[PDB]
Protein backbone atom coordinates (compact mmCIF):
# COMPACT_ATOMS: atom_id res chain seq x y z
CA UNK A 1 0.00 0.00 0.00
CA UNK A 2 1.03 4.08 -0.32
CA UNK A 3 -0.06 6.21 1.72
CA UNK A 4 -0.61 9.80 0.65
CA UNK A 5 -0.78 13.20 2.69
CA UNK A 6 -4.80 13.50 1.71
CA UNK A 7 -5.39 10.75 4.37
CA UNK A 8 -4.31 8.27 7.06
CA UNK A 9 -5.88 5.31 5.45
CA UNK A 10 -3.60 4.21 2.60
CA UNK A 11 -4.05 3.32 -0.62
CA UNK A 12 -3.73 0.19 -2.90
CA UNK A 13 -0.27 -0.69 -4.93
CA UNK B 1 13.78 6.42 20.01
CA UNK B 2 10.72 5.08 18.64
CA UNK B 3 8.94 6.20 15.43
CA UNK B 4 6.18 6.54 12.98
CA UNK B 5 5.88 3.86 10.53
CA UNK B 6 4.06 3.57 7.07
CA UNK B 7 5.25 -0.08 6.93
CA UNK B 8 2.25 -0.91 8.57
CA UNK B 9 -1.71 -0.45 8.48
CA UNK B 10 -2.58 1.63 9.44
CA UNK B 11 0.60 3.72 10.42
CA UNK B 12 2.04 2.30 13.90
CA UNK B 13 5.01 2.90 16.38
CA UNK B 14 8.11 1.17 16.04
CA UNK B 15 11.21 0.49 18.22
CA UNK B 16 14.98 1.42 16.12
CA UNK B 17 17.26 -0.57 15.72
CA UNK B 18 20.07 0.36 17.75
CA UNK B 19 22.56 2.79 16.49
CA UNK B 20 19.43 4.74 14.79
CA UNK B 21 18.28 7.71 16.71
CA UNK B 22 16.09 9.39 14.11
CA UNK B 23 12.95 8.95 12.74
CA UNK B 24 12.24 10.49 9.11
CA UNK B 25 9.09 11.50 7.17
CA UNK B 26 9.86 11.32 3.40
CA UNK B 27 7.49 12.98 0.84
CA UNK B 28 6.67 13.08 -3.09
CA UNK B 29 4.52 13.68 -5.53
CA UNK B 30 3.40 11.17 -7.98
CA UNK B 31 0.97 11.47 -10.95
CA UNK B 32 -1.84 11.68 -8.05
CA UNK B 33 -0.61 14.47 -6.16
CA UNK B 34 -2.82 17.59 -7.32
CA UNK B 35 -5.65 15.29 -5.91
CA UNK B 36 -4.22 13.54 -3.03
CA UNK B 37 -1.43 15.57 -2.12
CA UNK B 38 2.42 14.23 -1.80
CA UNK B 39 3.06 10.44 -1.06
CA UNK B 40 3.91 9.53 2.62
CA UNK B 41 6.94 7.43 3.74
CA UNK B 42 7.83 7.17 7.81
CA UNK B 43 10.60 5.45 9.08
CA UNK B 44 13.61 5.12 10.92
CA UNK B 45 17.58 6.03 10.38
CA UNK B 46 20.80 6.37 11.64
CA UNK B 47 21.52 9.01 8.88
CA UNK B 48 19.16 11.32 7.22
CA UNK B 49 18.39 10.58 4.07
CA UNK B 50 20.38 12.76 2.18
CA UNK B 51 18.11 15.73 0.32
CA UNK B 52 16.77 14.87 -3.57
CA UNK B 53 15.41 17.71 -5.66
CA UNK B 54 11.84 16.78 -6.30
CA UNK B 55 11.69 15.39 -2.36
CA UNK B 56 11.33 16.53 0.88
CA UNK B 57 12.67 15.38 3.73
CA UNK B 58 12.24 15.63 7.15
CA UNK B 59 14.29 14.19 10.03
CA UNK B 60 14.17 14.23 13.73
CA UNK B 61 15.11 13.20 17.16
CA UNK B 62 12.15 12.72 19.55
CA UNK B 63 9.65 9.92 20.01
CA UNK B 64 6.88 9.91 17.58
CA UNK B 65 8.32 13.16 15.99
CA UNK B 66 7.44 11.79 12.41
CA UNK B 67 4.08 11.58 12.71
CA UNK B 68 1.79 11.51 9.28
CA UNK B 69 0.34 15.09 7.93
CA UNK B 70 -3.19 14.62 9.11
CA UNK B 71 -1.75 13.55 13.06
CA UNK B 72 -0.09 15.54 15.94
CA UNK B 73 3.53 14.57 17.13
CA UNK B 74 4.35 12.72 20.48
Amino acid sequence: WRYYESSLLPYPD
Amino acid sequence: IVCHTTATSPISAVTCPPGENLCYRKMWCDVFCSSRGKVVELGCAATCPSKKPYEEVTCCSTDKCNPHPKQRPG
